């Protein structure tokens, strides 16, 4: 099978600017390639078809290019709309994806904790979750802290997407633990280390 | 002559491998075939069916196939189609008898009879009495096909899904084609 | 033109799915249709490609073997089924055409119309509503910003939907995606950002919706105290 290599994996660009997106074949594909736009949530939808020609109803913004095994994706001047993932398919294969997201200036997020509800420590459970509001970029390291023990595999986190308004990420951290082993401690960090924070910034309670 | 060896033979050839049998130091008795009511086409070209038994010529061809009903048409001169550019081509100055009748009940199995089989994809038309047994990939795209069938790349051959509860045009019909040629005579009517 | 796919599907690891795909009649004649897949948060996996005409199709190498697609020109529906199902195996699946000449059987690649897919789940789970527990607003949670929430835990299969004072509250609101738990179940978090003044005047609820279980359930989360 021909590999479709796609690149970069992700461009952080700004609306108004040119994006131009890399599709790279191990064998030739002669023209039989197309460019797709796919949005949350949404089915795929096609742009460019048989590596140069627009699709109906397109805007002229989108144009391809390349042939046999190089290929380049053009987005003339980028529009807020456009900031989505972007697939080459061959006959055969579809390209790994690129993400087009929005570069914004360095945030630091807004980081809360949550103790556990007593209805679920009724339930025999304990959950902890650690809220990072309104970041940028997206990558942000959270440590979830025990008495100051490192925990480890009782945790799991979720990143929304870029954020329609202020272009940030949010990421929520849920540390779960039975009630018996939730009262067996005291002291439950959350520890965030980001570019927007000088320091580790570290928020606790004790139960 | 061995009329009987072709016309009521157990196994009958595709259209692209159609078989030929020469036939030649003998005499051919054709009341036997125009006096039968086994046939549903009985076509002659150049020549009365009564008069053939009292001609002489040097060699007749005896081609024999099977296709389906709707197609038995493109088995005459001046024809187009499937079966005519890229199977079996008669010639325009055709000379001779076309002979075909329903096999529905040997030639059609419940499952479908996938072993008759004809070309449906050809880069040229085939020239009168010209037999391609190839069965190389089809290249209908830009891209090599390197003898594997996938996107635009396809096996030459199709087969016909002979089924008995199919229409009478969607049939199994075994045709046998008759060639007198008129070139020393070796075989003569009665 | 319409590409209509049957709906979500829950199955056991080990056993086999049939996803059927209903296209407006005459598609058959002039168009190929092909299955792609795309598991949750990955890209898209073309398996393979029928076309009708012909009664010819092709398969993907990494799915050659636990593939079979079937077209049925009496009802206009093409049909994909997959074999030994296991956790990698969970995506949605689409079904998508492709154009093609009846005369030449030269075939497009590309496609110009997409299915709206349909979710199949490949796990022992068994369906269960979600339990809906408050984050309530605090200190902790807080100049003059409080952040409260809610915690959609222990729910299969996806998907759920989360709205806050059902469909007033909008601003603020972030409804994390979900994650799958060891235990085969999926939780999810819904926090929204609001004025610590409204904490004791404005009543915030947040509204869950889990449609594979028929479950609706509303929460009120109130602010906590020392
Ligand atoms: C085929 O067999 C039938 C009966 O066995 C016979 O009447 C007929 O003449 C035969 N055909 C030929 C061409 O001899």
């Amino acid at each position: 099978e021909i590999v479709m290599t796609q690149s970069p994996a992700t461009l952080s660009l700004s609306p108004g600017e040119r994006a131009t997106l890399s599709c790279r074949a191990s064998q030739s594909v002669s023209s039989y390639l197309a460019w797709y736009q796919q949005k949350p949530g949404q089915a795929p939808s096609l742009l460019i078809y048989d590596a140069s020609n627009r699709a109906t109803g397109i805007p002229a913004r989108f144009s391809g290019s390349g042939s046999g095994t190089d290929f380049t994706l053009t987005i003339s001047s980028l529009e807020p709309e456009d900031f989505a993932v972007y697939y080459c398919q061959q006959p055969l294969t579809f390209g790994g994806g690129t993400k087009v997201e929005i570069k914004r200036t360095v945030a630091a997020p807004s980081v809360f904790i949550f103790p556990p509800s007593d209805e679920q420590l009724k339930s025999g459970t304990a959950s902890v979750v650690c809220l990072l509001n309104n970041f940028y970029p997206r990558e942000a390291k959270v440590q979830w802290k025990v008495d100051n023990a490192l925990q480890s595999g009782n945790s799991q986190e979720s990143v929304t997407e870029q954020d329609s308004k202020d272009s940030t990420y949010s990421l929520s951290s849920t540390l779960t633990l039975s009630k018996a082993d939730y009262e067996k401690h005291k002291v439950y960090a959350c520890e965030v280390t980001h570019q927007g924070l000088s320091s580790p910034v570290t928020k606790s309670f004790n139960r | 002559c061995p009329f009987g060896e072709v016309f009521n033979a157990t196994r009958f050839a595709s259209v692209y491998a159609w078989n030929r049998k020469r036939i030649s130091n003998c005499v051919a008795d054709y009341s036997v075939l125009y006096n039968s009511a086994s046939f549903s086409t009985f076509k002659c070209y150049g020549v009365s069916p009564t008069k053939l038994n009292d001609l002489c010529f040097t060699n007749v061809y005896a081609d024999s196939f099977v296709i389906r009903g709707d197609e038995v048409r493109q088995i005459a001169p001046g024809q187009t189609g499937k079966i005519a550019d890229y199977n079996y081509k008669l010639p325009d100055d055709f000379t001779g008898c076309v002979i075909a009748w329903n096999s529905n009940n040997l030639d059609s199995k419940v499952g479908g009879n996938y072993n008759y089989l004809y070309r449906l994809f050809r880069k040229s038309n085939l020239k009168p009495f010209e037999r391609d047994i190839s069965t190389e990939i089809y290249q209908a795209g830009s891209t090599p096909c390197n003898g594997v069938e996938g996107f635009n790349c396809y096996f030459p051959l199709q087969s016909y899904g002979f089924q008995p509860t199919n229409g009478v045009g969607y049939q199994p019909y075994r045709v046998v084609v008759l060639s007198f040629e008129l070139l020393p005579a070796t075989v003569c009517g009665p | 033109v319409q590409l209509v796919q049957s709906g979500a599907e829950v199955k056991k690891p080990g056993s086999s799915v049939k996803v059927s795909c209903k296209a407006s009649g005459g598609t058959f004649s002039s168009y190929t249709i092909s299955w792609v897949r795309q598991a949750p948060g990955q890209g898209l996996e073309w398996m393979g490609r029928i076309i009708p005409i012909l009664d010819r199709v092709m398969y993907a190498q990494k799915f050659q073997g636990r593939v079979t697609i079937t077209a049925d020109k009496s009802t206009s529906t093409a049909y994909m089924e997959l074999s030994s199902l296991r956790s990698e195996d969970t995506a949605v699946y689409y079904c998508a055409r492709r154009a093609i000449d009846s005369d030449t059987y030269v075939e497009q690649s590309h496609f110009d119309y997409w299915g709206q897919g349909t979710l199949v789940t490949v796990s022992s789970a068994s369906t269960r509503g979600p339990s809906v527990f408050p984050l309530a607003p605090s200190s902790k949670s807080t100049g003059g910003t409080a952040a409260l929430g809610c915690l959609v835990k222990d729910y299969f299969p996806e998907p759920v939907t989360v709205s806050w004072n059902s469909g007033a509250l909008t601003s603020g609101v972030h409804t994390f995606p979900a994650v799958l738990q060891s235990s085969g179940l999926y939780s999810l978090s819904s926090v929204v950002t609001v004025p610590s003044s409204s904490l004791g005047t404005q009543t915030y609820i947040c509204n869950v919706n889990h449609k594979p279980s028929n479950t609706k359930v509303d929460k009120r989360v109130e602010p906590k105290s020392c």
